[PDB]
């Protein structure tokens, strides 16, 4: 009753997870400086990271 | 969904636009007998009790 | 002094950090083909082609 099972579903969430918080940072980072209508969602979320 | 918020506001924003389906990452696929083919070759994740 | 001390830190990055030496316009040329598979990463949905990056760098590629 303590002991629980995960298996792959879970560990994929939590690993797609991860690749979001490391994208995080460079969110956040560009829209630190970024101008106005220029960027869009793609120059900022990478792919490589996730 | 980038929005941009006025600055000084009432919370409002100057724009937001909205990229299409930005990709990121191609995360695998389960086979129908429960294996993924990372490359070219099946393997299993084991579930994991704890 | 920022310039110079900025000046400095690269000038030594580039040239001591290395465990194979590179001269300064290898390592600038590096950093221009990691920009571009940034942007060609995603906006591609892929990923840029081993021949991808040679058109958008002006050298024999």
């Amino acid at each position: 009753g303590n002991r629980r099972i995960r298996s792959v579903g879970e560990m994929a969430e939590n690993q797609f997870r991860v690749g979001l918080v490391r994208v995080e940072r460079a969110v956040k980072e560009r829209l630190s400086l970024g101008d106005l209508d220029t960027l869009m969602p793609q120059d900022m979320i990478n792919a490589k990271p996730i | 969904r980038l929005v941009i918020y006025e600055r000084e506001a009432p919370e409002g924003t100057v724009k937001d636009i909205k990229e299409q389906e930005v990709y990121m990452g191609e995360i695998p696929l389960m086979t129908d007998n429960g294996t993924f083919v990372i490359n070219g070759t099946e393997r299993v994740i084991v579930s994991q009790l704890h | 002094a920022t310039w110079w001390i900025r000046q400095a830190i690269t000038r030594s990055i580039a040239d001591q950090a290395r465990t194979i030496r590179i001269p300064v316009h290898m390592i600038e040329t590096i950093n221009k083909l990691n920009r571009i598979s940034r942007q060609m990463l995603q906006e591609m949905g892929r990923e840029p082609t081993p021949e991808e990056l040679a058109e958008r760098m002006l050298m024999p590629e």
